[PDB]
């Protein structure tokens, strides 16, 4: 799914 | 440097004092009166820059924001209040940015067991913008999680809540976050996978994602939805009841259709799902023989992609090894 900073 | 941490730490103290006095068994502190939502709005916007994150992490700004989220959810619960949702949205967004790329911040937040219960609770919220942000926090926590993180993520029932949440989500931004987290959590342990399938209507929904007409000209949801299915398809193979749900929703036809896709992840998820699904079931084996799966799989064994080359060949192995009586 992975990861990310907030949108 | 503004210490809004100190304001929020001070605000949380007032809320804790109130909670000690007003246990399970009068006037409650309100965050509008202390300007909490503008204060956390700033800390949310500061967490994007990694230099400010380095400052926040030594001071203990992850804790303070997690303390705030927790206590607000504990006090007011599932409210539709403009101020109370926005407060939690920005709190979660700051937590998304603090957890990002950070092994320590992931481990701590998870060990804060009260906050995690609050986090999971907010997926039943009527605000889909909050669901999206809460999913995003849970997505990062599920990504490269240590043993303790994985354990606590299961402990809190975040998979069941995410899957239940996913069934009722109406926005594509929200659903993208929710599925990303479920993709991560599905790879953690077999009991997580079991739980995804245990939910009613869950497998049916996941077959739906394969043939989902996206707006905005993107494929992320089909990639993540099929990616989940691939991870759990291991335990679907030994279960007949669940196989029937895939059959009746035309899953296998779509999987073979996905082998002709321009996306490389879609094809990878398809091959890994067929790998698992092609073992142990005569009828699904015979079905795939009938649908021309053998000639489709033979193209993809000479691909420069570790998991397409393996997936196709490992599945093709299972088909040739259990050839039906018709084909003799």
């Amino acid at each position: 799914g992975g990861e990310a900073l907030a949108d | 440097m503004l210490h809004l941490l100190e304001q929020i730490r001070a605000y949380c103290e007032t809320c804790w004092e109130w909670q000690e006095a007003h246990e399970p068994g009068n006037p409650m502190p309100a965050p509008v009166e202390h300007q909490i939502c503008p204060a956390v709005c700033v800390l949310m916007k500061l967490s994007f820059d990694e230099e400010h994150r380095h400052a926040m992490n030594e001071l203990g700004g992850l804790q303070a924001i997690a303390e705030l989220l927790q206590v607000d959810c504990e006090m007011y619960g599932l409210t539709n209040d403009h101020y109370s949702i926005t407060l939690r949205r920005y709190a979660g967004m700051a937590l998304t940015n603090l957890t990002f790329g950070d092994v320590a911040n992931k481990a701590t937040l998870c060990s804060m067991k009260g906050c995690m219960r609050a986090l999971v609770a907010q997926l039943k919220s009527e605000s889909e913008d909050l669901q999206q942000v809460i999913a995003s926090v849970l997505r990062n926590l599920s990504w490269r999680a240590d043993v303790n993180s994985k354990k606590t993520l299961r402990e809190v029932g975040s998979v069941k809540a995410l899957m239940e949440c996913a069934l009722e989500v109406k926005k594509e931004s929200t659903l993208k976050s929710v599925l990303s987290a479920l993709w991560n959590l599905s790879a953690h342990c077999t009991e997580n996978k079991a739980d995804i399938c245990a939910v009613d209507g869950a497998l049916a929904f996941l077959v739906g994602t394969l043939t989902y007409r996206s707006q905005t000209n993107t494929l992320a949801i089909i990639e993540s939805g099929g990616g989940i299915l691939r991870n759990v398809s291991s335990l679907i193979a030994t279960n007949e009841d669940h196989r029937q749900i895939l059959r009746e929703n035309n899953c296998l036809q779509t999987l073979l259709q996905h082998l002709k896709s321009h996306s490389l992840t879609i094809v990878s998820n398809a091959c890994g799902t067929l790998w698992n699904l092609s073992a142990r079931n005569p009828k699904d084996q015979e079905a795939l023989w009938d649908m021309g799966a053998v000639s489709m799989l033979k193209n993809l064994i000479h691909s420069k992609h570790k998991m397409i080359a393996m997936g196709s060949a490992a599945a093709l192995r299972n088909l040739m090894a259990n050839r039906p009586a018709k084909y003799k």
